Protein backbone atom coordinates (compact mmCIF):
# COMPACT_ATOMS: atom_id res chain seq x y z
CA UNK A 1 0.00 0.00 0.00
CA UNK A 2 0.96 4.02 -0.22
CA UNK A 3 1.25 6.27 1.70
CA UNK A 4 -1.26 8.72 2.03
CA UNK A 5 -0.39 11.90 -0.28
CA UNK A 6 -1.31 15.74 1.22
CA UNK A 7 -4.97 16.26 0.61
CA UNK A 8 -4.25 19.34 -0.93
CA UNK A 9 -3.80 16.80 -4.39
CA UNK A 10 -6.73 15.67 -3.88
CA UNK B 1 14.03 21.97 -23.88
CA UNK B 2 17.65 23.02 -24.50
CA UNK B 3 18.95 21.84 -21.35
CA UNK B 4 16.51 18.12 -22.45
CA UNK B 5 18.50 15.21 -21.60
CA UNK B 6 21.43 16.56 -19.22
CA UNK B 7 20.52 15.27 -15.57
CA UNK B 8 21.34 17.74 -12.96
CA UNK B 9 23.36 15.04 -10.96
CA UNK B 10 25.37 13.49 -13.47
CA UNK B 11 25.93 15.31 -16.97
CA UNK B 12 25.56 19.03 -15.50
CA UNK B 13 28.27 18.16 -13.33
CA UNK B 14 30.45 15.51 -15.12
CA UNK B 15 29.60 12.64 -12.69
CA UNK B 16 28.63 8.93 -14.85
CA UNK B 17 26.37 6.70 -13.35
CA UNK B 18 27.52 3.07 -12.75
CA UNK B 19 26.02 1.45 -15.66
CA UNK B 20 25.85 4.08 -18.58
CA UNK B 21 29.36 2.68 -19.74
CA UNK B 22 27.71 -0.48 -21.07
CA UNK B 23 25.58 1.74 -22.89
CA UNK B 24 28.37 3.37 -24.78
CA UNK B 25 30.51 0.06 -25.00
CA UNK B 26 27.29 -0.91 -27.23
CA UNK B 27 27.51 2.20 -29.57
CA UNK B 28 29.79 0.33 -32.20
CA UNK C 1 11.28 -4.57 -13.84
CA UNK C 2 12.14 -8.27 -13.90
CA UNK C 3 16.16 -8.83 -12.79
CA UNK C 4 16.81 -5.23 -12.98
CA UNK C 5 18.69 -2.97 -9.86
CA UNK C 6 17.69 -0.45 -8.03
CA UNK C 7 18.21 2.89 -9.47
CA UNK C 8 21.08 5.44 -8.45
CA UNK C 9 19.55 8.94 -7.05
CA UNK C 10 18.83 11.16 -9.55
CA UNK C 11 19.26 8.75 -12.48
CA UNK C 12 15.97 9.08 -14.26
CA UNK C 13 15.15 12.45 -13.29
CA UNK C 14 12.45 12.54 -16.69
CA UNK C 15 10.63 9.26 -14.60
CA UNK C 16 7.25 9.86 -13.98
CA UNK C 17 4.35 7.57 -11.34
CA UNK C 18 0.84 7.92 -13.46
CA UNK C 19 -0.95 7.24 -9.85
CA UNK C 20 -4.65 6.74 -9.37
CA UNK C 21 -6.53 9.15 -6.98
CA UNK C 22 -9.06 6.78 -5.35
CA UNK C 23 -8.49 4.00 -4.60
CA UNK C 24 -5.00 5.34 -4.73
CA UNK C 25 -2.24 3.04 -6.54
CA UNK C 26 0.30 2.69 -9.18
CA UNK C 27 -1.39 2.84 -12.82
CA UNK C 28 1.70 2.81 -15.01
CA UNK C 29 4.68 5.04 -15.60
CA UNK C 30 5.28 8.00 -18.01
CA UNK C 31 8.13 10.33 -18.58
CA UNK C 32 8.63 14.32 -18.51
CA UNK C 33 8.97 15.70 -21.83
CA UNK C 34 8.89 19.74 -21.20
CA UNK C 35 7.67 21.49 -17.90
CA UNK C 36 3.89 21.17 -18.85
CA UNK C 37 3.53 17.65 -20.89
CA UNK C 38 4.10 13.95 -19.85
CA UNK C 39 4.55 11.01 -22.55
CA UNK C 40 3.16 7.66 -21.67
CA UNK C 41 1.39 4.30 -23.66
CA UNK C 42 -2.08 4.78 -24.85
CA UNK C 43 -3.05 1.10 -23.00
CA UNK C 44 -2.04 3.06 -20.04
CA UNK C 45 -5.04 5.20 -20.06
CA UNK C 46 -7.44 3.36 -22.46
CA UNK C 47 -7.85 -0.35 -22.85
CA UNK C 48 -11.55 -1.54 -23.47
CA UNK C 49 -11.12 -5.20 -23.24
CA UNK C 50 -9.91 -4.70 -19.46
CA UNK C 51 -12.91 -1.68 -18.69
CA UNK C 52 -9.60 0.55 -18.94
CA UNK C 53 -11.18 4.42 -20.04
CA UNK C 54 -9.33 7.21 -17.48
CA UNK C 55 -10.19 10.28 -17.83
CA UNK C 56 -8.11 13.37 -16.81
CA UNK C 57 -9.84 13.72 -12.63
CA UNK C 58 -9.03 10.04 -12.56
CA UNK C 59 -5.37 10.49 -12.89
CA UNK C 60 -2.69 12.37 -10.73
CA UNK C 61 1.33 12.59 -12.11
CA UNK C 62 4.26 11.85 -9.62
CA UNK C 63 7.50 13.65 -10.34
CA UNK C 64 10.68 13.41 -8.91
CA UNK C 65 10.28 10.32 -6.93
CA UNK C 66 12.30 6.89 -6.09
CA UNK C 67 10.56 5.38 -3.44
CA UNK C 68 7.76 3.15 -5.02
CA UNK C 69 5.27 4.13 -2.17
CA UNK C 70 6.41 6.74 0.22
CA UNK C 71 5.69 10.41 -0.15
CA UNK C 72 8.75 11.71 -1.06
CA UNK C 73 8.25 14.65 1.11
CA UNK C 74 10.04 18.04 -0.67
CA UNK C 75 11.07 15.90 -2.93
CA UNK C 76 8.39 14.78 -5.20
CA UNK C 77 5.99 17.08 -6.94
CA UNK C 78 2.24 16.35 -7.51
CA UNK C 79 0.31 17.40 -10.77
CA UNK C 80 -2.99 17.28 -11.62
CA UNK C 81 -3.72 16.86 -15.45
CA UNK C 82 -5.22 19.30 -18.01
CA UNK C 83 -5.92 17.22 -20.65
CA UNK C 84 -5.15 13.62 -22.36
CA UNK C 85 -4.55 12.90 -25.94
CA UNK C 86 -4.27 9.66 -27.34
CA UNK C 87 -2.89 8.59 -30.52
CA UNK C 88 -5.80 8.37 -33.22
CA UNK C 89 -4.99 5.34 -34.77
CA UNK C 90 -3.78 3.31 -31.66
CA UNK C 91 -4.82 -0.06 -32.10
CA UNK C 92 -6.05 -1.58 -29.08
CA UNK C 93 -8.29 -3.91 -31.03
CA UNK C 94 -5.67 -6.11 -31.72
CA UNK C 95 -1.36 -4.91 -31.07
CA UNK C 96 -1.09 -2.29 -29.45
CA UNK C 97 0.05 0.03 -32.34
CA UNK C 98 0.68 3.38 -31.91
CA UNK C 99 0.47 3.03 -28.27
CA UNK C 100 1.62 6.65 -27.11
CA UNK C 101 -0.25 9.52 -25.22
CA UNK C 102 0.19 12.78 -24.24
CA UNK C 103 -0.62 14.73 -21.10
CA UNK C 104 -0.71 18.26 -20.33
CA UNK C 105 -0.37 19.27 -16.67
CA UNK C 106 -2.78 21.49 -15.34
CA UNK C 107 0.40 24.25 -14.27
CA UNK C 108 4.20 24.00 -15.06
CA UNK C 109 6.41 21.64 -12.70
CA UNK C 110 9.76 23.14 -11.34
CA UNK C 111 12.67 21.35 -12.37
CA UNK C 112 14.80 20.55 -9.55
CA UNK C 113 17.97 17.95 -8.85
CA UNK C 114 14.88 14.78 -9.25
CA UNK C 115 13.11 16.59 -12.18
CA UNK C 116 14.40 17.38 -15.18
CA UNK C 117 12.63 16.42 -18.98
CA UNK C 118 14.27 14.01 -21.56
CA UNK C 119 14.89 14.92 -25.28
CA UNK C 120 12.82 13.22 -27.96
CA UNK C 121 14.84 12.41 -30.34
CA UNK C 122 15.17 13.81 -34.22
CA UNK C 123 16.10 11.52 -37.76
CA UNK C 124 19.35 11.51 -37.17
CA UNK C 125 19.71 10.55 -33.99
CA UNK C 126 17.15 7.43 -34.18
CA UNK C 127 18.52 6.39 -37.43
CA UNK C 128 21.99 6.62 -36.02
CA UNK C 129 21.24 5.03 -32.28
CA UNK C 130 18.41 2.08 -33.10
CA UNK C 131 20.80 -0.35 -34.32
CA UNK C 132 20.24 -4.31 -33.11
CA UNK C 133 22.76 -4.61 -30.64
CA UNK C 134 22.85 -0.80 -29.46
CA UNK C 135 21.65 -1.16 -25.34
CA UNK C 136 18.85 1.54 -23.51
CA UNK C 137 17.83 2.00 -20.27
CA UNK C 138 14.26 0.69 -18.87
CA UNK C 139 13.14 1.81 -15.79
CA UNK C 140 9.60 1.46 -13.60
CA UNK C 141 8.07 0.03 -10.41
CA UNK C 142 6.62 -2.56 -11.56
CA UNK C 143 6.54 -6.13 -10.58
CA UNK C 144 10.14 -7.90 -9.84
CA UNK C 145 8.40 -10.94 -11.43
CA UNK C 146 6.12 -12.30 -14.13
CA UNK C 147 4.20 -14.53 -11.54
CA UNK C 148 6.82 -8.79 -5.98
CA UNK C 149 6.96 -4.97 -6.13
CA UNK C 150 9.75 -2.98 -5.90
CA UNK C 151 10.77 -0.49 -2.58
CA UNK C 152 12.53 2.01 -5.22
CA UNK C 153 12.37 2.59 -9.36
CA UNK C 154 14.37 0.14 -10.90
CA UNK C 155 16.75 0.15 -13.71
CA UNK C 156 18.34 -2.33 -16.23
CA UNK C 157 19.94 -1.84 -19.80
CA UNK C 158 18.89 -4.13 -23.22
CA UNK C 159 20.02 -4.54 -26.00
CA UNK C 160 17.67 -3.82 -29.37
CA UNK C 161 17.00 -6.91 -31.23
CA UNK C 162 16.83 -7.55 -34.98
CA UNK C 163 13.51 -7.17 -36.51
CA UNK C 164 13.39 -10.79 -37.95
CA UNK C 165 14.17 -12.16 -34.12
CA UNK C 166 11.50 -9.72 -32.97
CA UNK C 167 8.82 -11.47 -35.50
CA UNK C 168 9.85 -14.42 -35.12
CA UNK C 169 9.81 -14.31 -31.14
CA UNK C 170 5.65 -13.82 -31.06
CA UNK C 171 2.51 -14.81 -33.20
CA UNK C 172 1.43 -10.84 -32.40
CA UNK C 173 1.81 -8.71 -35.54
CA UNK C 174 4.56 -6.70 -34.96
CA UNK C 175 4.62 -2.89 -37.11
CA UNK C 176 7.09 -0.26 -38.11
CA UNK C 177 5.55 1.42 -34.92
CA UNK C 178 7.33 -0.76 -32.59
CA UNK C 179 10.46 -2.09 -31.56
CA UNK C 180 11.72 -5.01 -29.46
CA UNK C 181 14.80 -5.28 -27.13
CA UNK C 182 15.98 -8.07 -24.60
CA UNK C 183 18.69 -10.15 -24.50
CA UNK C 184 18.74 -13.72 -26.42
CA UNK C 185 18.49 -16.82 -24.41
CA UNK C 186 22.15 -17.67 -25.47
CA UNK C 187 23.53 -14.71 -24.30
CA UNK C 188 23.57 -15.63 -20.65
CA UNK C 189 22.02 -12.52 -19.38
CA UNK C 190 18.66 -11.37 -18.71
CA UNK C 191 15.84 -8.40 -17.85
CA UNK C 192 12.64 -6.86 -18.96
CA UNK C 193 9.78 -4.75 -18.26
CA UNK C 194 6.54 -5.91 -16.83
CA UNK C 195 3.46 -5.12 -15.48
CA UNK C 196 3.30 -2.05 -13.62
CA UNK C 197 6.02 -0.47 -16.13
CA UNK C 198 4.21 0.30 -18.69
CA UNK C 199 4.15 3.92 -20.18
CA UNK C 200 7.99 4.17 -19.02
CA UNK C 201 10.80 5.30 -21.19
CA UNK C 202 13.46 3.57 -22.75
CA UNK C 203 16.12 5.95 -23.11
CA UNK C 204 19.54 5.88 -24.93
CA UNK C 205 22.63 8.53 -24.24
CA UNK C 206 23.46 9.66 -27.63
CA UNK C 207 27.45 9.23 -27.75
CA UNK C 208 27.33 12.55 -30.17
CA UNK C 209 26.24 15.27 -27.61
CA UNK C 210 26.30 13.25 -24.69
CA UNK C 211 22.37 13.66 -23.98
CA UNK C 212 19.69 11.27 -22.95
CA UNK C 213 16.53 10.14 -25.30
CA UNK C 214 13.82 8.56 -25.30
CA UNK C 215 13.57 5.86 -28.10
CA UNK C 216 10.98 3.91 -27.06
CA UNK C 217 7.97 3.61 -24.63
CA UNK C 218 6.91 0.48 -22.61
CA UNK C 219 4.42 -1.15 -24.52
CA UNK C 220 4.17 -4.82 -24.18
CA UNK C 221 5.51 -8.43 -23.87
CA UNK C 222 4.14 -11.90 -23.14
CA UNK C 223 4.76 -12.40 -19.78
CA UNK C 224 7.71 -11.09 -18.33
CA UNK C 225 11.55 -12.11 -18.88
CA UNK C 226 10.72 -15.38 -20.84
CA UNK C 227 13.84 -16.73 -22.96
CA UNK C 228 12.62 -16.53 -26.62
CA UNK C 229 10.79 -13.74 -25.67
CA UNK C 230 11.34 -9.79 -26.13
CA UNK C 231 10.42 -6.52 -24.69
CA UNK C 232 8.19 -4.36 -27.14
CA UNK C 233 8.81 -0.93 -27.25
CA UNK C 234 6.59 2.07 -28.94
CA UNK C 235 8.87 3.90 -31.84
CA UNK C 236 8.70 7.36 -30.52
CA UNK C 237 10.38 9.09 -33.04
CA UNK C 238 8.21 7.32 -35.67
CA UNK C 239 5.34 9.05 -34.08
CA UNK C 240 6.70 12.31 -33.49
CA UNK C 241 5.05 14.18 -36.28
CA UNK C 242 1.74 13.07 -33.97
CA UNK C 243 3.83 14.47 -30.12
CA UNK C 244 4.70 17.57 -32.56
CA UNK C 245 0.85 18.04 -33.96
CA UNK C 246 -0.42 18.04 -30.18
CA UNK C 247 2.10 20.08 -29.07
CA UNK C 248 1.65 23.30 -31.51
CA UNK C 249 -1.90 22.61 -31.61
CA UNK C 250 -2.47 22.76 -27.44
CA UNK C 251 0.77 23.91 -25.92
N1 LIG D 1 6.92 -8.16 -20.52
C1 LIG D 1 5.94 -7.23 -20.37
C2 LIG D 1 4.62 -7.61 -20.08
C3 LIG D 1 3.65 -6.63 -19.98
C4 LIG D 1 3.99 -5.29 -20.16
C5 LIG D 1 2.98 -4.18 -20.02
N2 LIG D 1 2.00 -4.18 -21.10
C6 LIG D 1 0.87 -4.88 -21.04
O1 LIG D 1 0.55 -5.55 -20.06
C7 LIG D 1 -0.04 -4.84 -22.26
C8 LIG D 1 -1.36 -4.11 -21.94
C9 LIG D 1 -2.42 -4.89 -22.72
C10 LIG D 1 -1.95 -6.32 -22.64
N3 LIG D 1 -0.48 -6.20 -22.61
C11 LIG D 1 0.45 -7.15 -22.83
O2 LIG D 1 1.64 -6.91 -22.75
C12 LIG D 1 -0.03 -8.58 -23.16
N4 LIG D 1 0.72 -9.47 -22.25
C13 LIG D 1 0.26 -8.95 -24.61
C14 LIG D 1 -0.55 -8.18 -25.63
C15 LIG D 1 0.07 -7.37 -26.57
C16 LIG D 1 -0.67 -6.65 -27.49
C17 LIG D 1 -2.05 -6.72 -27.48
C18 LIG D 1 -2.68 -7.52 -26.54
C19 LIG D 1 -1.94 -8.25 -25.63
C20 LIG D 1 5.32 -5.01 -20.44
N5 LIG D 1 6.28 -5.94 -20.54
C1 LIG E 1 -13.88 6.49 -23.17
O1 LIG E 1 -14.33 7.55 -22.38
C2 LIG E 1 -15.01 8.66 -23.12
C3 LIG E 1 -15.79 9.38 -22.13
O2 LIG E 1 -15.10 9.91 -21.04
C4 LIG E 1 -15.91 8.21 -24.23
O3 LIG E 1 -16.24 9.32 -25.06
C5 LIG E 1 -15.35 7.13 -25.02
O4 LIG E 1 -16.33 6.68 -25.96
C6 LIG E 1 -14.95 6.02 -24.14
N1 LIG E 1 -14.55 4.80 -24.85
C7 LIG E 1 -13.51 4.71 -25.91
C8 LIG E 1 -12.72 5.87 -26.38
O5 LIG E 1 -13.30 3.62 -26.41
NA1 LIG F 1 30.70 14.96 -29.70
NA1 LIG G 1 13.42 -12.69 -22.87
Amino acid sequence: DFEEIPEEYL
Amino acid sequence: EADCGLRPLFEKKSLEDKTERELLESYI
Amino acid sequence: IVEGSDAEIGMSPWQVMLFRKSPQELLCGASLISDRWVLTAAHCLLYPPWDKNFTENDLLVRIGKHSRTRYERNIEKISMLEKIYIHPRYNWRENLDRDIALMKLKKPVAFSDYIHPVCLPDRETAASLLQAGYKGRVTGWGNLKETGQPSVLQVVNLPIVERPVCKDSTRIRITDNMFCAGYKPDEGKRGDACEGDSGGPFVMKSPFNNRWYQMGIVSWGEGCDRDGKYGFYTHVFRLKKWIQKVIDQFG
